[PDB]
């Protein structure tokens, strides 16, 4: 969607501070502890039941960190958001079947680890601003359903 | 008839 | 359904998705060619005990398949609605029948016990309390009668009755009715998914039976068994219905 | 579902909270305001500006009910009945809305308690949450 | 009488449990409708198992299974045995199993009390021995009666008692009673009203403490507001130095400590700078 520069510039100024080995691993293993049932998509790794393996298993965060890495992708080029996700739609709606609302919950799980690191830094305009970003993220992932 | 989904679940 | 199971194939042909006059998205199955079961319930919303069913007809827009619209003639309501909660939609003609649309048979069989598993669809709301884009269903144990009777109630002997729900509002028990365990993730079913199916795929002569309709889609996240009435219990009721 | 482990998850991190549940409360009412306006609608008359007494305060009521709720956890609905009758019926509230305060009263949480959030809790708090704005919505029709 | 066998079930040991009646062959359970202190006290008896200690429904021990074979029994508590009191009879109930009732006691049940990590050895963080296990309590409904049967059974001095944990590390393990609220002329705090055994919401950081003092080792003064009567409000406890939080802290607390101290009245708790000392924790 269209967005207003301060938002766009207070995005990617916070963005950079991000720590990008770490943070999306987070994300993603909280997705996982907090929602149990998506464990059934990464059982692979292996034991995921306490959070304490989620937490330490070294396949959790090596996947998050390319979701992070996808996820700064979108958040470069937000104006043509259809094409950039399209490959990744594909491998996730058509082989996976993953249900598009768990991408939304993942965006705020997301938004979360953001602001538990950021704390009071991370403020209600820029997180609505994030807000928008994982939104137009789940949307253009989610094209593909209709 | 019963029992015949062109695509079952499984 | 709050969690997962995408249906890709549409390996549930006979569900039917039926909305409401103020847009409230519900579950039907397709019993026959011309007849597909639903709950009273779910036919009653949004008008009072005094409709009858000729005022309830013309106000449901009904959905199979994809978006396919099959018309829909008069409506018939169980004579024990209030304690038996099931309607009859008539549909205005026959629908094709195909690999995606077609109608379930109803069991000659008891599958009532504990130990089986079956299959519920639905339409019903997710994890955010959206009403769901695409079709979805879930798999569920079968549970034990007494526990889930323990459970919404406090009774067993009816004089020690109280009102245990977790929700506000209390559950129709009978022994008309059997109760389906919590996932094995815990996944529950939830607004919208009444009048959908609970159907058993009995693996020796191949055969997907519905054994119940749900009834109670108040659950969701906070209710550890859902509940289903028997269809085996309406069998001989729904037969003498057909002949009209 | 709430397992013994969770409620007490939950009472412990909700204690810490203390006084400050209320001004929290009403931190997460503005930002659905700003992020989700739609939910404006809800409120026509209400001054909506930032840290608005009067949006100070009905944060505070709610903050009062969720620990009256917190309070005595093992049977809530009784205890919220009223406000359970009272959204669903008078002000027929969309039960979307609730799963969006939820959220932006976790987030806000979170920012402002760091240190107690470890996932174990994260969890239990958002189904402590989700219970609770279930039975707000259980009695629609 | 030889067909007739009674067992405990599930308690740990055979003086705790639901209660079990063997009957031509076959186990089966007693409902809790009408039971009491004095059914508790007539079946420890028959089991030799000492003075009743507990009841509790079927919460604590689980659901039973087969015939429930008494209800709304009534004793007078001197019975020799518990098929000689009034019954309407073999199988006759209104109960299902969820309403089984189980009992604790005394000699299955083994309670201690001591102090951990006090200024004393009659305070500290309060611990239970239960069973041969060491558990501490939370302080959730703890108050100055409770405290005070505690202090008396300790023999220390009951002029002045306190709640809380100085130096008490947090406890581990079991929580063992929970919400007491007793009228304090029980002589021990396990006769007091609680809820059932090990089901709780408390954490260890709710675990309740206590201290006893005769009130001669209790000092309040004023430090760093440039005399005896401005300062942070400094308090000496058993000889630990600690300050008064002002979470509540109104006119009406600081009046006292003034009036208490011959400081006149209160006027406003106020800023003025200072060398203070510190700190505390
Ligand atoms: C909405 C934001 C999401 C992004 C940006 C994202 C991104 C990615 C990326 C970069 C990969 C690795 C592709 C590669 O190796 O080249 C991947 C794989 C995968 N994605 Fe996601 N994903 C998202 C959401 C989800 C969610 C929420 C799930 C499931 C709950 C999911 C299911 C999967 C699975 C199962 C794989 C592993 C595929 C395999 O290795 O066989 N996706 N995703
Ligand atoms: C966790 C879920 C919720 C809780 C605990 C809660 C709590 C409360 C409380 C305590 C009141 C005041 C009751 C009274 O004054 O008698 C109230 C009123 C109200 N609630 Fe909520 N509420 C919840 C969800 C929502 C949501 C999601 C919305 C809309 C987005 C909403 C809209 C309102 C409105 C419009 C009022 C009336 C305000 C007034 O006119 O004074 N409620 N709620
Ligand atoms: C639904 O029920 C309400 C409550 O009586 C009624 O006023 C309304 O007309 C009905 N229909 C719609 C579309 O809201
Ligand atoms: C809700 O129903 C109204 C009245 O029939 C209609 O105008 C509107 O489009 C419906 N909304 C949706 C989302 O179906
Ligand atoms: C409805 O319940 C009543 C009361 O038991 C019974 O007499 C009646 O036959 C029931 N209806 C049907 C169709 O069986
Ligand atoms: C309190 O602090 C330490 C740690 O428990 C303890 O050894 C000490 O005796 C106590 N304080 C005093 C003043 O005795
Ligand atoms: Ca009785
Ligand atoms: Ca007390």
């Amino acid at each position: 969607v269209h967005l207003t520069p301060e938002e766009k510039s207070a995005v990617t100024a916070l963005w950079g501070k991000v720590n990008v080995d770490e943070v999306g691993g987070e994300a993603l293993g909280r997705l996982l502890v907090v929602y149990p049932w998506t464990q059934r998509f990464f059982e692979s790794f292996g034991d995921l039941s306490t959070p304490d393996a989620v937490m330490g298993n070294p396949k959790v965060k090596a996947h998050g960190k390319k979701v992070l890495g996808a996820f700064s992708d979108g958040l470069a080029h937000l104006d043509n958001l259809k094409g950039t996700f399209a490959t990744l739609s594909e491998l996730h709606c058509d082989k996976l079947h993953v249900d598009p609302e768990n991408f939304r919950l993942l965006g705020n799980v997301l938004v979360c680890v953001l602001a538990h690191h950021f704390g009071k830094e991370f403020t209600p305009p820029v997180q609505a601003a994030y807000q928008k970003v994982v939104a137009g993220v789940a949307n253009a992932l989610a094209h593909k359903y209709h | 008839v019963c029992g015949k989904p062109k695509n079952p679940a499984n | 359904i709050l969690g997962g199971h995408l249906d890709a194939k549409g390996s549930f042909p006979w569900q039917a998705k039926m909305v409401s006059h103020h847009n409230l998205t519900t579950g039907a199955t397709l019993i026959n060619e011309q007849w597909l079961l639903t709950t009273a319930k779910n036919l009653f919303l949004n008008h009072s005990e005094n409709a009858t069913a000729k005022d309830i007809a013309p106000t449901l827009t009904l959905y199979v398949g994809k978006k396919q619209l099959v018309e829909i003639e008069k409506v018939v309501l169980h004579p024990n609605y209030s304690q038996v909660d099931i309607g009859l939609i008539k549909l205005k003609q026959k629908v094709s029948v195909n690999e995606r649309v077609m109608p379930i048979c109803l069991p000659s069989k008891d599958y009532a016990e504990v130990g089986r598993v079956g299959y519920v669809s639905g339409w019903g709301r997710n994890a955010n309390f959206k009403f769901t884009d695409h079709l979805k269903y879930v798999m569920l144990p079968v549970a034990d009668q007494d526990q889930c009777i323990r459970h919404y109630e406090g009774s067993t002997v009816p004089e020690k009755k109280t009102p245990k729900s977790p929700v506000g509002v209390q559950p129709i028990l009978n022994e008309h009715t059997f109760c389906a365990g919590m996932s094995k993730y815990q996944e529950d079913t939830c607004y919208g998914d009444a009048g959908s199916a609970f159907a058993v795929h009995d693996l020796e002569e191949d055969t997907w039976y519905a054994t119940g309709i749900l009834s109670f889609d108040k659950s969701c996240a906070v209710a550890e068994y859902g509940v289903y009435v028997k269809v085996t219990s309406i069998q001989d009721w729904v037969q003498k219905t057909i002949a009209e | 579902v709430l397992s013994p482990a969770d409620k007490t998850n939950v009472k412990a991190a909700w204690g810490k909270v203390g006084a400050h549940a209320g001004e929290y409360g009403a931190e997460a009412l503005e930002r659905m305001f700003l992020s989700f306006p739609t939910t404006k609608t809800y409120f026509p008359h209400f001054d909506l500006s930032h840290g608005s007494a009067q949006v100070k305060g009905h944060g505070k009521k709610v903050a009062d009910a969720l620990t009256n709720a917190v309070a005595h956890v093992d049977d809530m609905p009784n205890a919220l009945s009223a406000l359970s009758d009272l959204h669903a019926h008078k002000l027929r509230v969309d039960p979307v809305n609730f799963k969006l305060l939820s959220h932006c009263l976790l987030v806000t949480l979170a920012a402002h308690l760091p240190a107690e959030f470890t996932p174990a809790v994260h969890a239990s708090l958002d189904k402590f949450l989700a219970s609770v704005s279930t039975v707000l919505t259980s009695k629609y029709r | 009488g030889s067909n007739l066998e009674m067992r405990l079930t599930r308690g740990g040991n055979m003086c705790s449990g639901r209660i079990e009646i063997k009957f031509q062959g076959r186990w089966g359970t007693v409902c809790d409708d009408n039971f009491n202190i004095d059914h508790a006290s007539v079946i420890c008896r028959q089991l030799e198992c000492g003075s009743a200690v507990s009841f509790s429904g079927s919460s604590n021990f689980g659901e039973g299974s087969g015939p429930i074979w008494f209800d709304d029994l009534i004793c007078n508590g001197n019975e020799s045995a518990l098929w000689n009191c009034k019954h309407q009879g073999w199988g006759k109930h209104n109960c299902d199993h969820a309403e089984d009732a189980g009992v604790i006691c005394s000699k299955g049940a083994d309670l201690s009390l001591r102090l951990v990590d006090g200024v004393t050895e009659c305070s500290g963080r309060l611990e239970v021995r239960f069973q041969g296990e060491w558990g501490t309590i939370c302080d959730d409904g703890w108050d100055s009666y409770d405290a005070a049967v505690a202090c008396k059974q300790l023999g220390c001095p009951t002029a002045v008692t306190a709640i809380g944990r100085v130096n008490a590390s947090k406890g581990f393990g079991h929580i063992w009673l929970d919400s007491v609220s007793c009228q304090g002329h029980e002589p021990a705090i396990w006769q007091c009203k609680h809820h059932e055994w090990g089901k709780h919401y408390c954490n260890h950081n709710e675990d309740a403490g206590v201290t006893c003092s005769d009130g001669s080792d209790l000092e309040l003064r004023l430090r760093g507001g440039g005399s005896r009567c401005a300062g942070t409000v400094e308090v000496e406890i058993q000889r630990l130095l600690g300050k008064v939080c002002d979470r509540g802290w109104g006119l009406k607390e600081a009046d006292v400590v003034c009036r208490q101290l011959g400081c006149g009245s209160a006027l406003k708790t106020s800023y003025q700078v200072y060398s203070k000392i510190q700190a505390t924790n």
